[PDB]
């Protein structure tokens, strides 16, 4: 009783891609699916709707124009067609089941683990990476601007302190580019004894840079 | 169509508290209704359905009630588990999701550390210039951050991030940055932070002056 | 509305914006509506659940459907209910609807109830099953089986 | 989900059982005699799908039902067909094309 | 100059809410709150030639309704739809011919 | 019986006789029957005008059309009319027929009048709208508006209806 | 249910499997129902004989059909029976329901019957001609003729 959706996904404006949720543990042309999208920090929104036989789709009002969805009862499989796509659109996809009613009722109880898809079509360019120098306890930290696409794996000194570390989330920008700002806190005497490296693995960019940081005047 | 709403959005509880979060629809939608489970970054979870039936493998603690408009989830006892966001969702009409409401466990009161950085030399010789203002080690979570560009407000230029609570000092952490031009930043001269929170009696402030 | 498709005895369903042609239309007498008792799906038969799954419901009015074919059911409903006053909470049957024609058991059920409704519908939907002709609501004095109805196309000649 | 493999349908054969001696009114058959039984049975996909896509078909013709003003609808079945023909043959019928049919 | 440009519709609804739990009679809406309303505006000539349309249709439409015995009729605009595909695939289709539609 | 076809932003009349492939039929959900009220039409919108276009007539059995769409009514009548010996005017309503569904002012009409005939119809021929139902003669007791029935063609490709 | 074709004015078969590609359908107003008059095939045209092939059954529902045109009758019945205790034999006509328009004729038979059925239905089988609409049951104070309908295409 285990559904399987797509790992990752990357498109541009109105372009095609599939979305393949795999279903198994359980009988399926018996139950209805349907797919269910969350945009990051919003609530979830309701997609598309098949009938567990086949015979009835169902599509929301946003969605009804650019969206198909189909299903293959032999396969065990689910497919959503996704067309002319918009960066309001971008979003985790997950698939699910229903809870008690059968091919009656759109209830949930067993989700997908989510899909990710995202129409930001931005050029992948390596992050620009910018110290952040301490004053006079004391901050220091480090800012990657105009990186795309996600994600940023932050570290200091290869992994070394672990502790006292913020990463806070990343930010969408008017220019659609990305932006990610890394923090640490550390005694004021250990600043000068003591060097501290930042390392940004980005994977798509491949761009893997360390930048050490120094309060001077 | 129809849409539903929910009281609290964000609930400030403890363990083993009462909790009790209410969902009314604009229309009645009888006895057809559902509530979920998100935590963080993982898929939504099966709390109840028809308010009045339990799933199973779900904890016996939780209940629900209320008829037509009105609808209460009631928690008897609060766990480790429960801090994840919920959602109210409705059949009768367009499938329509709420605000939702989220736990936190901020009973405590911090104090928000603030260190204020100018944009790096680096940045400058890009053309584009960035000042960010860091709030570090608060709760209670809620906090209002004004810039103050010369004794001047500015607004639309700042954009600000949320860190999730912490599990071992249970603190959230925020981040405000200012984004300008080069010409727009070289024109002022002093750049400040004005951070207001309720762990400090006087609403504090950080800056600093241009190439200092 | 769905349509189920047989072939080669298998139904497929056949979606509406999907266009097959291999698919053969002969004749309308291929095209034919159905109706399927609640007896088949498990559902408890036995009367005290029957009368809990129908209820009464004002302001929405009665719907007719005919099905060509219907099946044996081994329990069949046929109601006479009235108030503490006399009067009658269904109305009298309308001219051209006749009882269930085949039914194992007739459970008559006579006794006093508040009406809180003009008409009596199935909470879960089901249509009540008559002779070719389902109604939303049930009818006074009238044996009757819970059902509902689909379309299929039947390849009868190929 | 359980569902009975046996179907045991009554209906009324339209040529099916073209007999004749029973147009005549005065000598037709009763109201309970005129229907035929029959019998499907042996298949397991057929007699549960067909349970099951009446089950489904519920919910778009009840609002069916509701949107139309006529008490009794008889007209349900014709719709389809006309449905069917329009899809094909309503557009331009374009050779060697995918709405159209045609084939050289 | 009389006539109103604007136009507040008052209509049914076929795919509008397909949301599976509205079309149950018992739990659904009075037959008075079923409607939708929508607005078509902006517009001087599709709106004030439509008024135009029903009202000399009203003519032909009456001698229909003397014509047909029976007291209502729901068959009119499915007849139109019939009448479409009669007059197109009624009759021989020609490939390349003024009444046939297809083309190479 | 005329039935007219929607261009994109334009509007034609499609005739009988003539033939167009380019018109594409997909479905019959595209057909569309609507309901258009005289009185938006810049007649005046008072009850005095409205006892004067209606007019009573017997020998004619009554035809009933179905619609689909309809169009929000201003004004709208109700009637109870009952002759001298306080015998019933009108008909009672049959089933499956309902009032007006939008009406956002309903004037009431209860006086005696001659009725000297069996049934009730309007004399330019404007057809009496009721629920999803245009018919010719007037029911006792019912919400009514004034009205005519036009059939039309929806295109799918964008819905400037439905 | 039986088609009848008119092509070259002689009948021609339509068999329901056969395909003649030949024909045309330009119309729905090409298609027609038709009732003719049993008159016409020669039977006796008085009362004795009339009442004699009605008779009463019960437990069979009435079914009404349209017939778009109809033919002048030389004779048309209408029927007022009552009981020996006064009630109706027959149900009164239902609405939409007119008597025959063309008839020479109108016999009228008001007389006591046994009417112990719920209907009146005809032996031979033969329709009961109103305004355009055929029943296979007699109504009340109803003129009425005695015939048989088809379906036949115009070119
Ligand atoms: C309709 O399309 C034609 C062809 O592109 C164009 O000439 C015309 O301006 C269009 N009309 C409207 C109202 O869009």
């Amino acid at each position: 009783v285990q559904l399987v959706q797509s790992g990752v996904t990357l498109v541009q404006p109105g372009g095609s891609l599939r979305v393949s949720c795999a279903a198994s543990g359980f009988t399926f042309s018996s139950y209805a699916m349907s797919w269910v999208r969350q945009a990051p920090g919003k609530g979830l929104e309701w997609v598309s709707a098949i009938s567990g036989l086949g015979g009835s789709t169902y599509y929301a009002d946003s969605v009804k124009g650019r969206f198909t969805i189909s299903r293959d009862n032999s396969k065990n499989t689910l497919y959503l067609q996704m067309n002319s796509l918009r960066a309001e659109d971008t979003a985790v996809y997950y698939c699910a089941k229903d809870h008690r009613v059968w091919a009656a009722g759109y209830h949930f109880d067993y989700w997908g683990q989510g899909a990710l898809v995202t129409v930001s079509s931005a050029s992948t360019k390596g992050p620009s990476v910018f110290p952040l120098a301490p004053s006079s306890t004391a901050a220091l930290g480090c800012l990657v601007k105009d990186y795309f696409p996600e994600p940023v794996t932050v570290s200091w000194n290869s992994g070394a302190l672990t502790s006292g570390v913020h990463t806070f989330p990343a930010v969408l920008q008017s220019s659609g580019l990305y932006s990610l700002s890394s923090v640490v806190t550390v005694p004021s005497s250990s600043l000068g004894t003591q060097t501290y490296i930042c390392n940004v693995n980005h994977k798509p960019s491949n761009t893997k840079v360390d930048k050490k940081v120094e309060p001077k005047s | 169509d129809i849409v539903l709403t929910q009281s609290p959005s964000t609930l400030s509880a403890s363990v083993g508290d009462r909790v009790t979060i209410t969902c009314r629809a604009s229309q009645s939608i009888s006895s057809w209704l559902a509530w979920y489970q998100q935590k963080p970054g993982e898929a939504p979870k099966l709390l109840i359905s028809d308010a009045s039936s339990l799933e199973s493998g779900v904890p016996s603690r939780f209940s629900g009630s209320g008829s037509g408009t009105e609808f209460t989830l009631t928690i008897s006892s609060l766990q480790p588990d429960d801090f994840a966001t919920y959602y109210c969702q409705q059949y009768y009409s367009s499938p329509t999701f709420g605000g939702g409401t989220k736990v936190e466990i901020k009973r405590t009161v911090a104090a928000p550390s603030v260190f204020i950085f100018p944009p790096s030399d680096e940045q400058l010789k890009s053309g584009t210039a960035s000042v960010v203002c860091l709030l570090n080690n608060f709760y209670p979570r809620e906090a209002k951050v004004q810039w103050k560009v010369d004794n001047a407000l500015q607004s639309g230029n700042s954009q600000e991030s949320v860190t999730e609570q912490d599990s071992k000092d249970s603190t959230y952490s925020l981040s405000s940055t200012l984004t300008l031009s080069k010409a727009d930043y070289e024109k002022h001269k002093v750049y400040a932070c004005e951070v207001t929170h309720q762990g400090l009696s006087s609403p504090v402030t950080k800056s600093f002056n241009r190439g200092e | 509305i769905p349509l189920g498709v047989v072939h080669n005895n298998t139904l497929q369903v056949s979606d509406i914006d999907k266009l097959v042609c291999r698919d053969k239309l002969s004749s309308t007498s291929q095209l034919a509506s159905v109706g399927l008792n609640l007896e088949g799906n498990g559902v408890a038969t036995d009367v005290p659940t029957a009368t809990k799954r129908w209820g009464f419901r004002a302001g929405v009015p009665p719907k007719v459907v005919n099905y060509e074919a219907g099946e044996w059911a081994e329990n069949c409903y046929n109601l006479d209910i009235k108030k503490a006053d006399g009067s009658e909470c269904l109305p009298e049957a309308p001219e051209g609807v006749r009882g269930f024609p085949r039914c194992r058991y007739v459970h008559k059920v006579s006794g006093t109830g508040p009406c809180p409704e003009g008409y009596a519908f199935h909470k879960e939907g089901a249509f009540f099953l008559y002779d070719r002709l389902a109604s939303t609501i049930i009818y006074r004095s009238t044996t009757f089986s819970e059902g509902v109805v689909a379309f299929l196309i039947l390849p009868e000649t190929k | 989900a359980k569902c009975n493999p046996n179907l045991h349908y009554w209906t009324t054969q339209d040529e099916g059982a073209a007999i004749g001696l029973a147009w005549i009114p005065y000598f037709g058959p009763a109201a309970e005699g005129i229907y035929t039984e029959g019998i499907m049975h042996n298949q397991n996909g057929l007699i549960c799908g067909l349970r099951q896509l009446a089950n489904e078909t519920t919910q778009a013709l009840q609002l069916f039902l509701r949107a139309t003003t006529e008490l009794r609808t008889f007209s349900i079945l014709n719709r389809k067909a006309i449905d069917f023909l329009l899809q094909r043959w309503g557009g331009t019928c374009h050779i060697l094309g995918p709405d159209c049919c045609i084939e050289p």
